[PDB]
């Protein structure tokens, strides 16, 4: 990844050997949680296309998501090769040529290209177009191994309004399915699943109440 | 084809002198019709007797805020607020009729006239009109403005509606 | 987080991951306790609004303690606007804008304004006010994580009075009150709730007697 | 209501019996169903506030929904007084003073008054305002007749797919909840509620399936 | 709709109610017949696309079909813009508003709009655009509605032959199909599938014959 100097510039350094040890244990003691998304976006601040396919591939097990991820980058690829055409005729003099759909992945480009790309003037920002696409597929893959769909949630007469809510929002969390959609969600499926008693405690306070008094209604 | 609208200045109720503008309706065509019709009051709100806020020399005149009269309010014929139309125009020199907003697609009422270039505000701030009588009523304007905005008479919008 | 950097120009440098798994770490022994607010103090020391949702995301788990947390910083935020409003129109080139009451929680503000506003002169306190926010949020999470209320725990017939008084202080440090309550909450608890053969032995020594002969008292 | 003349000006006319008796009648027959909005918008083009106060008074039984609606008038109105002060002392030769949120609503106020209003230079348009507000309180009325909810929705074993997005449709276009989350719901429920067979007949097309496909798939 | 006024200056006119009265009766008693394309094409000559938004909403049931409706006007919406995207090219000396597929369909495009873009010099079709979508629509649903197919149309053993072919042109009409289509199918399919009785007759005048031939001699 690179780094800048004390004069402001910038250069290739090689990828630190505990952040690819620490990526491999999280990815493998967390398995896939909705929060391995934000731990990968904070190891690879930065990281060339050379080092998020490092990251990638060093990840063993689990390689039917892996397989996922590379497919969603795949397509991805695709889309960024037919929504802009390269131009013809003459270039201009202080300006070179750009990039395809396949090479933002870094597969078929070497590592100086990769520099001279991310620290052009103006810079092109490839690691940052190649995360974006690493965290959809790995948006995908943590919606797949949702163990339950969201209508599917119903309390249980002893299971805890406690975990009852949390797991409802862990799988909303894993839904991702929009975020007005989420807000609707969150104001009748969470009011609609509750215990009976517990649950006209919560309609003794209309739909006007928050989930604080929400829960201290039904604590203790 | 693009409508063309007024304003009777007035300084502390003294009249002051007639802004006309031409709004660029081919081109930003709902922000033009917001300025118009409330310019118009014909949706029962408007610019009628509302002030510029904020005068600064060489930079822009503000008003539009009918509804709380300093900056933090007004209103747009289609809810409080609306998506930057586009940025087609840029804000080349003096004249130019732009819109003000608290960040982008939040559009209400509130537009500004600039006193000079402001090239910086390209990109930003929906440019969608231009002063075409009278833009030495709007540097006259300047003088009752302050580095900071604060205007020291009161100067209002006291008619304003359409011409063609 | 921004650090001040050789010499006097203080320039943006990312959150390290090891501060992000110390704080994973934390918030996975830990828990929710009361030990948590300073420690997340002290980790995120002049921490962008970004830097503070990055490690309010990579919690995992504990899911309606966030929401409690994002709904208070919406709170926050729409009292913020309320009581400091913000005027539109153009901004001037040498002064940056007021920050809106959503600008401080980094939803719609980028990095670049956040560092604007932290390194011009004068400075916007937008992190220290984003982490009072989080701050009193965590302080509504850990007050409502108290297993029980202060005014329940009383000491076993052989309980040494050791782990009676530590389970009590804990429990009153859980507690949320003003310390002007507690001066009184402590002199008519602690001696009450005690062994009767302690609570004459607390009582022979006073009523304004100091923790330490107190507890030197029945000590063994 | 006002109707335009030759040279183009416009005068007040007296409101046609055929525009009432079509109004009781559609309220009578189509009780309170989506499809009496835009009827009622059709019929009261340009009517005045006695206009719709007539139109409103003579609707006979369903007396709550007409009480629903005089609320939400009544609520708007004091919004409106709240965001729009009027003004005391004398008033210009050349405007007529302007009206309240009682006087909006037309409660208070001749007919030439409205009249006055409605051509004046430049024109006020209190029919247009109190017939927003009038809509508004419909929207809530057929939101009150709701039959069933959204998610209670579940095709029978031997209901036709036809009567089962019928339903669904009716309660769709009654909810309004809103327009985001009924493309996510016509999305999801719609296809998460059939029955087995002409279930996996569905799947069987994926989600990229469209509505008439979908249709044609179960029929036959 | 507008309508030319005298003298000469198109001006707009509001829906009539008996007009919205006429389609929901037509809708009603009719319900989605073959005939009711050219009664609606009939009702709304020269309409606004907000009159045939009216239309379109003020129809009560059937909820599916107006469904359909509305995603295929999409559809053609979606094709307009494709099929009239923005090419750069020197821009015209006069400027005339432009209909989008959102401006087409009504949706976003003020009824100031629609006037405009129609009595402009030259006027751009947008309602007779909108009216063959909404036709292209309305064939979809009666082609649907067939209760059998035209391959399925026998005679009964007694049946006569005028109710025969009555009802075999009813589902013809009802069919969708190019005019050389039903012209091979007029002389293929309706003599095989007649009454041997009559069939007989019909084989002995020829296979050339003409329908009042047929029809005169096995009248009776």
């Amino acid at each position: 990844p690179i780094v800048q100097n004390i004069q402001g510039q910038m250069v290739h350094q090689a990828i630190s050997p505990r952040t690819l040890n620490a990526w491999v244990k999280v990815v493998e003691e967390k398995a896939f949680s909705p929060e391995v998304i934000p731990m990968f976006s904070a190891l690879s601040e930065g990281a060339t296309p050379q080092d998020l396919n490092t990251m990638l591939n060093t990840v063993g097990g689990h390689q039917a998501a892996m397989q996922m991820l590379k497919e969603t980058i795949n397509e991805e690829a695709a889309e960024w090769d037919r929504v802009h055409p390269v131009h013809a005729g003459p270039i201009a003099p202080g300006q070179m040529r750009e990039p395809r759909g396949s090479d933002i992945a870094g597969t078929t480009s070497t590592l100086q290209e990769q520099i001279g790309w991310m620290t052009n003037n103006p810079p092109i920002p490839v690691g940052e177009i190649y995360k974006r696409w690493i965290i959809l597929g790995l948006n995908k893959i943590v919606r797949m191994y949702s163990p339950t769909s969201i209508l599917d949630i119903r309390q249980g007469p002893k299971e805890p309004f406690r975990d009852y809510v949390d797991r409802f929002y862990k799988t909303l969390r894993a839904e991702q399915a929009s975020q007005e959609v989420k807000n609707w969600m969150t104001e009748t499926l969470l009011v609609q699943n509750a215990n009976p008693d517990c649950k006209t405690i919560l309609k003794a306070l209309g739909p006007a109440a928050t989930l604080e008094e929400m829960m201290t209604a039904c604590q203790g | 084809v693009n409508p063309t609208v007024f304003f009777d200045i007035a300084v502390d109720g003294e009249p002051l002198g007639r802004v006309s503008f031409e709004l660029f309706a081919d081109k930003v065509p709902k922000t033009a019709e917001n300025f118009r019709a409330l310019s118009t009051g014909e949706k029962g709100f408007g610019y009628k007797g509302s002030c510029f806020h904020r005068i600064i020399p060489g930079f822009m005149c503000q008003g539009g805020d009918f509804t709380r009269h300093n900056g933090t309010g007004g209103k747009s014929i289609y809810g409080e607020k609306f998506e930057d139309e586009n940025f087609i125009l840029k804000h080349t020199g003096p004249g130019i009729l732009s819109m003000a907003n608290a960040g982008p697609n939040t559009n209400g009422s509130q537009f500004f006239i600039c006193t000079a270039k402001t090239e910086w505000l390209d990109g930003k701030h929906v440019v969608f009109g231009k002063v075409k009588e009278g833009m030495n009523i709007v540097e006259a304007m300047e003088r009752f403005g302050s580095r900071n905005g604060k205007t020291s008479k009161k100067i209002t919008i006291a008619d304003c509606g359409q011409l063609e």
